[PDB]
């Protein structure tokens, strides 16, 4: 219960909400525009694709394949390029991201999916542009999905830093790993652990309460 | 208003060669309420989309308000779908939009002053009685109450056509009968062109002007609903004219009934009715003139398009002199008399 | 007396509100017979039809089932009790996973029977349901009425004293719920089968029901034989039901213009019921003769319910004021029960 | 690549295969009556207890919300306990079940409830006992959902047995550990990678073509 201990401690919390955070953004941004253009892409849909659509949807296939700590791993001669550092959390979030773009595009598409086509036939009706359509009906309707989405990512964001520990991106993951790899304390080791639970239920419930209120 | 000129279709799914809709060309008048009836996959579904061209018509050509829709390009049959309002089954309304919003979106997708879509979306929500309900979400309301929604969408463009698609085909029949009663107070007051399709028969004699008869890709009739109703020229209208009649003839006569006469017989008569004629005390009358006894079996009389119906089948005991007489008075006064046989 | 179920109460506690689904519900279903509880959407004919079977529990009452009282129970003795109630339901409630031979077997198995006695037992009732066909098939395949003969060919598997049937055709059409009704009937008639039947469509009832009660809010409003109730209906609510089996409608232009208070120029419109004796005498045409009245008949139809003809009539009737009250008291003088809708 | 090398992965190979299995295996002999004894808990079954359920259900919730390798780390002490040994193969047997069972129980419970109601409700009809529903009606419609839930399950396991080997647990995980992040090596890094990606495939594609198996 060292003071100086907890003050650290205190960084890690901080090193992983910045982690799981910035990535889980990022994986949006990736995220977002790789489903829809499944989605629309898709065979039933309107862009009518199979050639592209297969190639999108393999590319999302063999990344969502790859258990995170090979690909973190594996990312690290790449990670290093773009950054210029293979070690701390700004290098770390960048396999972090690509960890969770592929993961998020198969939701954004199956969060499409949910909402009843029909609603771009009564779209289409109205003179809606394929870009009006997916902004004005498709993604205000499949919000609670959106929103759902992102509180399963943000979870797994959380669980998939900690792994980063290993290979020292730094974070509250990282404690646990010195401490109850290497040396085993058992104040810190119940302290570290203790406190991501809690960050995960926080996470569930700032995602499950908004949701709530975002059906109509 | 809308004019399709031997407009054909044909799926290409799993090498099926699907004869959706078969040299088919319809036209119609400028604030006439039209209806399309067939049986499921007979082709009306594709049909009422071959209008705004929500699917493309393999071969034909399609104008509505004079002006040719296939003939043109993406932006362009957008602003020409601003004239052909569209209502559907499954009602399809914004789950995340309130009602006001809702009907809001037809006119936010052509942006538009937001005091004016205000001003418009006011007036057709107070219209359908909905003016009330602003505030509410879809999930919240009515059968009923979503399709209000639909119509005010459909209109919030204020378009040259309306089209349905099934409107009511999952409806309850006192709220078939407001809604189907809306578009026609709709159809007198703004002078709207409805073009309906359905699988119902209800709604073809409820609200329609004309009605055509489509079927495996081809529509084989096209009169007045009254005219198809009381003399349809198709085996297949004479089923649909079967459905709204309901003439529940009895099981039991069948093994009791004879082709040919028999002693101490009398026989067994379809009477068929037409105008005012099916108000006219007609039974009673020649029950007295002709002393002959209707053991009256069954009897249902219907408004079709505007003109009055109705059908009885009767046995008639009595002798065989006062029979043929009485029998002969009736056609005279355009009963139609078709013996069935005999009990 | 092979099912008697006395005083039956149920009530919930579902939110902050307690809802009552049946009050001092009483009937007794004669052995061999088929009875009918008939009722609108909410009137506890599914939480009726469960306290027989005990899937639900009567907050107080008596359930008898074939002598025995089942709502003080062991749980194992309740498992013997259901051998001899087999039931079927709306939505069929069949494994998707097993073939229509094994899903006849289910309720087999459930007790420790022999698998030489077994697929003797399975194929005999797959014959009777007309399934002897299909041994080989999974319900994905099988349409609504297939999937109902296996419902009942299993409920009938462990050979049970009386069926229950929850809203059983209710899912099916018209075309193929006369021919499930039918085999149900036959299995009643050729086997003495006890049924006990809940539905919402009259159709239903008069079509194999021997016996009849119209439930409406958990109270049982009329309770008879299916010929007393289908002739003289002693309920208006009764006659609603009825008056729907035969497919009677006044035209929305006659009940607009219709108006139950007397005004100058006008004539009643009346409904007359007829019961099994005057149904086939043509009483309408005698009362044209008899008393100078001219009937404009609006519509009218005749049906068999529970082995009785019946039949209604709507009709306004023309003619002296003497004249009129003259041929109705002919008509109520031969069993015809003259009812005055208004006047028009 | 070392000759060494090659006789190596194949070890690596073998230990990844085993470590996802039998921890599949044993999370299943585990989560399958916990899913099962959590879905006849719930309002309205066969034996519903609003007080039993929330205790089973918030135990699940709270391993389940525990990060893996920092619930591994922090099962160090009860696995020495257990296992008497920390590092190896049969040592990560133990963090990698109990890993599991809290996913297994809410997937087994998730699935049960694809089963139309009616299904229970006509069981008790024909005077089926609570304990042969299960066996008899329960198991075999979730079938199909079962058995995907197993490949889903098998699957985050292949990811699960690799943070394994960046503390002791061996398989590719270590392999990649020691030749991909500490030392590099191309050829090293990149066939355990490859390795791990068939291997998700293929235990996808084994999953897949048994719910195909079973009939509609
Ligand atoms: N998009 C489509 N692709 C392939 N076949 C279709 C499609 N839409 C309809 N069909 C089929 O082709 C026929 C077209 O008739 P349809 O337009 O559905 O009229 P209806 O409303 O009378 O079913 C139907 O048999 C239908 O099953
Ligand atoms: N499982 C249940 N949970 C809560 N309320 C119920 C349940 N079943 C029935 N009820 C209530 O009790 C009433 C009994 O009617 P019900 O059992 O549904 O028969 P019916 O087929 O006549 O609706 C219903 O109107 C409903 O309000
Ligand atoms: C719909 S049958 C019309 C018959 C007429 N009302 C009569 O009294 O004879
Ligand atoms: C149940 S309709 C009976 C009518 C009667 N048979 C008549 O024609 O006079």
């Amino acid at each position: 219960m060292s003071e100086p201990m907890m003050w650290l401690l205190v960084r890690g919390v901080w090193e992983t909400l910045a982690m799981t955070f910035v990535s889980g953004f990022f994986g949006f941004v990736i995220g977002l525009p790789v489903g829809v253009l499944l989605y629309v892409t898709r065979p039933g849909q309107i862009i009518a694709n199979a050639k592209l659509y297969r190639t999108v949807s393999a590319i999302v296939n063999i990344f969502r394949s790859i258990p995170f700590i090979i690909l973190l791993v594996w990312m690290i001669p790449f990670t290093r390029v773009i950054v210029g550092t293979s070690i701390g959390l700004q290098a770390a979030i960048v396999p972090l991201t690509v960890g969770a773009a592929p993961f998020i595009a198969r939701m954004v598409e199956n969060a499409l999916l949910e909402i009843p086509t029909g609603l771009i036939e009564a779209s289409r009706a109205m003179g809606a542009t394929p870009m009006q359509i997916v902004r004005k009906v498709l993604l205000p309707e499949a919000l609670p999905g959106l929103v759902n989405a992102a509180t399963i990512t943000l979870i797994t964001l959380v669980g998939y830093s900690a792994m980063g520990g290993a290979v020292g991106a730094g974070g509250l993951g990282q404690i646990g790993y010195q401490y109850g790899y290497i040396g085993y304390n058992a104040t810190v080791m119940n302290t570290v652990l203790v406190l991501l639970v809690i960050l995960v239920y926080l996470i569930q419930f700032a995602g499950d309460r908004i949701v709530r209120a975002v059906t109509r | 208003m809308i004019k399709l000129s031997n407009i054909t279709k044909v799926f290409h799914q799993g090498t099926r060669t699907i004869q959706a809709l078969n040299n088919v060309s319809l036209h119609v008048p400028a604030g006439q309420i039209y209806g399309v009836i067939g049986a499921s996959g007979a082709g009306k579904s594709t049909l009422i989309r071959c209008v705004n061209l929500l699917e493309r018509p393999t071969e034909g050509s399609v104008l509505v308000d004079g002006q040719e829709l296939t003939t043109l390009s993406e932006s362009e049959l957008t602003k020409a779908r601003r004239q052909i309002g569209m209502i559907f089954q499954h009602f399809n309304l914004l789950s995340s939009r309130t009602v006001f919003g809702n009907v809001a979106l037809p006119l936010e997708l052509d942006n538009t002053p937001k005091d004016e879509v205000k001003r418009r979306v006011t007036e057709l929500l107070s219209l359908v009685g909905l003016g009330d309900k602003h505030d509410s979400y879809p999930s919240n309301l009515s059968g009923g109450q979503k399709q209000r929604v639909a119509i005010a969408r459909a209109l919030a463009s204020n378009p040259k056509v309306l089209l349905c698609d099934q409107a009511t085909s999952a409806l309850d029949p006192a709220t078939t009968r407001s809604i189907l009663e809306l578009l026609k107070d709709i159809n007198r007051r703004l002078g709207l062109t409805i073009l309906l399709i359905t699988h119902e028969m209800d709604v073809v004699k409820r609200i329609c002007d004309c009605v055509a008869v489509i079927s495996n890709g081809e529509l084989i009739e096209q009169d007045t609903v009254s005219e198809v109703f009381s003399h349809p020229k198709t085996p297949l209208a004479q089923k649909f004219i079967q459905s709204t009649l309901h003439l529940d003839i009895p099981e039991d006569y069948q093994e009791r009934l004879q082709a040919e006469p028999f002693t101490d017989c009398v026989p067994m008569l379809r009477l068929e009715f037409t105008g005012q004629s099916v108000d006219a005390p007609l039974l009673s009358e020649t029950a007295r003139r002709f002393n002959v006894n209707n053991n009256i079996i069954s009897a249902q009389m219907d408004y079709a398009g505007g003109v009055k119906f109705g059908i009885m089948l009767t046995e008639m005991h009595g002798t065989q002199q006062d029979t043929q007489a009485a029998i002969a008075w009736l056609q005279e006064h355009h009963v139609k008399v078709e013996v069935l046989g005999y009990v």
